[PDB]
Formats: C-alpha cells, structure tokens, sequence
C-alpha cells in the first residue's frame, strides 16, 4: 500500500548511463569520442536514426575548454559541409549535470574508413576535395582555426555529401589581435601537423588547415598518409624527406632560433617530384597539392585561392561558398577559466534545448 | 624474429601479447629501424602495465633513439604522469636533450602543463 508505480530505467549501455530520455530510443553503441561513448539512436521526433555522444568534461579544466568551444562553434555555425548540432541533453540543473550528451546528423561513413577499403575514382577525389575546401572557406572566415583536420573527421553519405566534423580542437584567433605565443602548443594529429607548428611554436595562423588538407588530398591520392612520423622529430623528419631541405628564404623566416638551428644541423635532403610519388595521379591535383603543402606558411595557398585552383574549376561557384555572417571575435576567446566556471557557461549554452524553453 | 613482434604489441597495449612475448625470450630492447625501443611505444601511448613489465625485464629506461628522443621526453608530451613517475622511479635522466635541445622539462613548459612540471622538480 504504497503507489506501487514501476518506472525504472535510465537505457543502460556496455555498463554506462546512456539517458537521452524518451525522444531518442534504439541505441547502438558506435565507439568512442575525447570524452565518452557514442551511440546511435532513432530520433523520435525527426523520425531518423541519429548520432549522440555523451561528454563528461567536468573534472578537468582542458576537457570544458574543449567542449565548451565545440558547442559554442557549432550552435553558431550553419553550412552544408559542417557538422551541426541538433539537440542538446542534459540535466535540468547545474549540480545534478554530470554528463551531456551533444545530437548530431548519422552518417554512414567517413574518409578514413573509406580509403582503407577504396581507391578513389578521379571524381571522388575531386568532389571530396571541393567540398573540405567549401567548408573549410566559412569555418576560416568566421576567424576559426579547425586544427585537426583529417580523415577520420571528414563523415560521409552515400551521396556522397561531405561534412566536417570533431571541432573538440577548434579555436577563435581574431586576427584583429596579435595571437604570436598565446596559441595552445600540441594542435593537429601529428602526421597531418604542419611544420611550423612543431617549428613556429604558438605562432602558427589559419594556413595549418590547409597543410592538413594537403595531406588529406595526398593521402586520398594514394591510400596511405604521406607523412607518418613516429614522433614530432620524426614528422619533420619525413616532411623535408619529400619537401627536400627548406630553401634559404623559407629558413630565415623561422621564428623561432632554436629550430632554425636544428634545421641547420641536418644533412642537405633533395626535393622528391610530385609526379614521382603519384605517378598516375591527375597534374593539376599535383599542382594544388605542391601549392598547399608549402614549408613556409606565408607562401602556402589560402582557402579562398584553392577554390579557384583549375582542379576544381567543374563546381567552384563563389556565389554558391557562403561565408559566416557573424565571425566570431576576441571576447569569445577568453575561455582560460576555473572549471566550476566553464561548467556555468556551459550549462547556460545549453539552455536553450531544455524541455519548455522559452524563445 | 620476437624483437620485431614485441615490438609491435608495444605499440598496440597489447598487455598479454607483450606478456606471453617476454616468457618466450624475446629481447627487451629490440630496436625499431628509427632507435625505438618497446618501453618507448609503451610510454608514448600511456600503457602503463606495459611500461612497468618492461622495467622488471630490464629495459633500458634511458635508451635514446636516432633523434634522442628518450621514453621520458614521449611520456612528458602527451602528459603521462604516472608513467613519467615510473620513469623517474626508474632513474631516467630528467636533463637528456633531443637532437632539437629539448628536455622533458622544457616540453612540460612549451605544454603548460603545470602537473607535470612539478613532477620533474622533485
């Protein structure tokens, strides 16, 4: 005699809390993102399977740095070849929130699961690569650095719909304010890091992007990545293998003195050609990708100038590459605060997705 | 030719197969075509256990590569503090340079990483 009500369940998931409530049922665990599980889930609502990572950041301050700016970038951001957020879960208040759990669209597949398994037609390549370059157009115009760009972050459709995903690693720098030493130190998945980042340290610009992308572009040419370094000397080491030793010019724009002599201290390496490397590849994709992975950052092509590049002369449409209304600025970088407090802007980031917001 | 497998399970947190690798004799301080030993895999990736059990079969916690890079500066730059610890324990030398002149302290201040930068004080 006691209103034998029987509730129960938060869905559970290899042992963990999976609680994304009545909207979202059908899980399927899908691996593992920076700071918890994701799974798939059917959304209720839009009548689709969905994507839902759960993130638990609260204990270390870097993990709500991280987090924070994710979603702060993504709610802002709007493009076709950007990842975005659909829902945001979490508890209704600040104490009881420990986790939160980010919605976003399903997609089949990705780059780096494709390329082990597929030698990519010349099309495929070249639409692919439009379509980094479309987004990555917008991500740089609203003053963002992605910072870790690479294959298994570019998802995938069966129409071949290209999205750029994981911004855990992101970053504003408006340029309106120098960002020479305030820039964090270890950015990029080392074999897609360009040389100034383990070069130039903390002075690195947006063009770190487009170095990534050239290595994306040579490693969707090949199959392979075409800088796998086993540490960040050994990066280097197989970058000036292919780039040959840096030029006079290139060298006595090292900043930093440090590397400008460690520079020095290594043996004379030759240039190896593009088309030695690619011999089948098509040359105007050689061309690009001599021009993206350029050792001197200043002299490296930009967004805007690859667009134009004659390789993807069948869709470059400036008229149809949307640029960020809004681009964020000095303010929105300050996030160097105590946990506890990150914690607070979070919770206030994601207010707005809470059951009966209002506005 | 066990180096090699060893090796490669090193690399890979493969804690049994690097287990059952050592019962079979292989060599604890195989070395990759770059001077890479195990315990450095085993520290780059933060394998702890791993870490440890190369210890007890004798590597050589202060074996430098082709670039100088030692265990302790792999430990230091994704911030392993525990295995960093054991390192130390272990008597790996807190001032080896890199071919680049770098040490694991100077790592640790490059990274802000101010943990670990008291950890190679004391």
């Amino acid at each position: 005699h006691a209103m034998a009500a029987a509730a129960a369940g938060p869905e559970m998931v290899r042992g963990q809390v999976f609680d994304v409530g009545p909207r979202y049922t059908n899980l399927s665990y899908i691996g593992e993102g920076a700071y918890g599980m994701v799974c798939s889930a059917y959304d209720n609502l839009n009548k689709v399977r969905v994507a839902i990572k759960k993130i638990s950041p609260f204990e270390h301050q870097t993990y709500c740095q991280r987090t924070l700016r994710e979603i702060k970038i993504l709610l802002r951001f709007r493009h076709e070849n950007i990842i975005g957020i659909n829902d945001i879960i979490r508890a209704p208040t600040i104490e009881q929130m420990k986790d939160v759990y980010i919605v976003q669209d399903l997609m089949e597949t990705d780059l780096y699961k494709l390329l082990k398994t597929q030698h990519l037609s010349n099309d495929h390549i070249c639409y692919f690569l439009y379509q980094i370059l479309r987004g990555l157009k917008y991500i740089h115009s609203a003053n963002v650095l992605h910072r870790d760009l690479k294959p298994s972050n570019l998802l995938l459709n069966t129409t071949c719909d290209l999205k750029i995903c994981d911004f855990g690693l992101a970053r504003v720098a408006d340029p309106d304010h120098d960002h020479t030493g305030f820039l964090t130190e270890y950015v990029a998945t080392r074999w897609y890091r360009a040389p100034e980042i383990m070069l130039n340290s903390k002075g690195y610009t947006k063009s770190i992007d487009i170095w990534s992308v050239g290595c994306i572009l040579a490693e969707m040419l090949s199959n392979r990545p075409i800088f796998p370094g086993k540490h960040y000397l050994d990066q280097l080491n197989h970058i000036l293998g292919i780039l040959g030793s840096p030029s006079q010019e290139d060298l006595n724009c090292i900043i930093n003195l440090k590397a400008r002599n460690y520079l020095l201290s290594l043996p004379h390496k030759n240039k190896v050609p593009w088309n030695r490397l690619f011999p089948n590849a098509d040359s105007k994709a050689l061309d690009l990708l001599d021009k993206m992975l350029t050792f001197n950052p200043h002299k490296r092509i930009e967004v805007e100038q690859a667009l134009a590049h004659p390789y993807l002369e069948q869709y470059y449409d400036p008229s149809d590459e949307p640029i960020a209304e809004a681009p964020f600025k000095f303010d929105m970088e300050l996030d160097d605060l105590p946990k506890e407090k990150l914690k607070e802007l979070i919770f206030e980031e994601t207010a707005r997705f809470q059951p009966g917001y209002r506005s | 030719d066990l180096g090699k497998k060893l090796l490669e399970a090193a690399r890979a947190g493969q804690d049994d197969e690097v287990r059952i690798l050592m019962a079979n004799g292989a060599d604890v301080n195989a070395l990759d075509e770059d001077g890479l030993t195990p315990l450095h895999l085993a520290a780059q990736l933060g394998h702890l256990e791993i870490v440890e059990v190369l210890l007890k079969y004798g590597a050589d916690v202060n074996a430098e590569d082709n670039f100088g890079i030692t265990p302790l500066h792999l430990a230091a730059i994704r911030g392993h503090l525990e295995i960093v610890e054991v390192l130390l324990k272990h008597g790996a030398d807190v001032n080896a340079q890199d071919k680049f002149g770098k040490t694991a302290f100077d790592i640790s201040i490059d990274n802000g990483n101010e943990d670990l930068a008291e950890i190679l004080q004391k």
